[PDB]
């Protein structure tokens, strides 16, 4: 219904836009005689892409990465402790 | 630099290329990308296209009349 | 009116609109420059967020860096803070200009950019001579003349402010991201003035070195790991200078704030800047017990 409403509204706005009984005069007379917006669009596009990226990243799976980083740091600390022990003896 | 980047591009390796080639230790210059960029358009590897666009490539400059004509 | 005063204060000034521009001299006093700038060009700034980036044109725009700097620009606009930058139209500077343009298209942001007169080849001397063609186009108050910027920053920090709290002193935080030698010198000289500096370890090679740092052998190993080409090309004399500069930087640990890689929330830049300013205000010992 909205699509057809657009069609009809455009049809009415396209013609002479004169009451029906008084359109013959218009016909006779006409026969006788006859980028700021794009920049704003780009900015909103960038904002939309950022929003999509945030929605994708909302998974919140970074906990595993943080745990892996902590484990790697612990392994490095253990290796340093082993090296210190070897140096002592 | 160019041959190393081409070799990495021969296989779909994104993170490796980002870490090794664009580490910023050695200046690569944006104008050098053009050639390899063209290959990325033919190998059908969009991620390298993203890399080149984000690493200083001027896409409009790349789309020269001769480039578009050949493509 | 203002031009007549400038004639005596500085002649040889060129205003370009397509964007005010000026010719700077080393002997020029920062006090008079700031007074005139407040008198005619702009208003007193509640905050000054300077940016330190390598003069080399080569740069890499990582998504995290892009988001962080977008948040920084948003915060600056919200607080109405001044921004000081090299302004040579390359990499990070170009991205900052583009972000400023995007923000202003969508109540104003000051993007004063100090650069070197000699480094730029094209000359378009004057009335309002305008030329196209190194210089940036999105910056608003670019001017041509390291020492001058530090002098201006310290003078502005000393200047009393009737608003923004912070004990009548403007925050004037220093921001440094990326890897370079001149950024090391800028961070060191800023620390000499006690200005609180914030660093991001995500991308910057020397920034990551400093972030990991918080002895001489350890510093050498870190810089070799993060600067292989720079270390190899750097001469023996420069190694000692770099080591001493970095060691002096580490002496003031409290001022130097760092951004962690784990942090991924929307509010990261604001937290870091606020924490750095809080540390500076609390540990200064002057109007800190209040």
């Amino acid at each position: 219904w909205k699509f057809q409403r657009y069609f009809l509204v455009q049809e009415y706005c396209n013609r002479l836009n004169i009451p029906f009984p008084f359109v013959v005069f218009a016909y006779f007379y006409m026969v006788v005689k006859k980028n700021e917006t794009l920049a704003w669009e780009g900015v909103m596009k960038e904002n939309y892409l950022v929003k999509i990226n945030t929605k994708a990243n909302d998974n919140s799976e970074e906990m595993r990465h943080r745990f892996r980083q902590l484990d790697s740091k612990l392994n490095d600390l253990k290796s340093l402790l082993k090296e210190i022990a070897n140096n002592i003896k | 630099w160019n041959g190393q980047l081409k070799l990495l591009l021969e296989w779909n390796q994104l993170d490796l290329a980002s870490d090794e080639i664009f580490t910023n230790d050695r200046r690569w210059e944006s104008a050098d990308l053009q050639e390899v960029m063209f290959t990325a358009l033919i190998k059908d590897r969009p991620k390298f296209v993203r890399l080149f666009l984000e690493n200083g490539l001027n896409l409009q400059k790349f789309l020269t009349n001769e480039v578009l004509t050949e493509l | 009116d203002l031009v007549n005063f400038i004639q005596a204060n500085f002649d040889a000034f060129g205003d370009i609109q397509f964007g005010k521009y000026l010719r700077l001299s080393c002997d020029t006093d920062s006090e008079t420059l700031y007074e005139l700038l407040t008198q005619h060009w702009h208003l007193k700034t509640p905050n000054l967020v300077i940016s330190v980036t390598g003069g080399a044109k080569n740069f890499a725009l990582k998504p995290r860096m892009r988001k962080i700097f977008s948040r920084l620009i948003y915060i600056a606009q919200s607080k109405g803070a001044w921004i000081l930058t090299g302004g040579t139209h390359y990499g990070l500077m170009k991205y900052i200009g583009e972000v400023v343009r995007d923000n202003t298209i969508s109540e104003n942001i000051v993007a004063i950019g100090i650069a070197a007169w000699g480094m730029v080849s094209n000359r378009d001397t004057l009335f309002s001579a305008q030329y196209i063609m190194i210089l940036d186009n999105n910056h608003t108050h670019l001017l041509l003349v390291a020492k001058l910027r530090n002098q201006l920053e310290k003078y502005i920090s000393e200047r009393t402010s009737q608003d923004s709290n912070y004990g009548g002193k403007i925050p004037i935080v220093c921001f440094a991201q990326g890897g370079g030698r001149e950024t090391l010198k800028a961070i060191n000289t800023s620390v000499k003035s006690k200005i609180p500096c914030v660093v991001v370890e995500g991308s910057g090679q020397i920034a990551d070195v400093i972030a990991s740092l918080v002895t001489s052998s350890m510093v050498k190993e870190k810089l070799v790991r993060f600067l292989p080409r720079t270390v190899s090309r750097l001469p023996e004399e420069e190694i000692e200078s770099w080591i001493k500069w970095l060691k002096e930087i580490l002496e003031s640990s409290h001022l130097l704030t760092v951004i962690k890689m784990e942090e991924a929330g929307d509010e990261i830049v604001s937290n870091a800047i606020s924490y750095a300013l809080y540390k500076a205000f609390s540990t200064n010992e002057q109007d800190k017990d209040n």
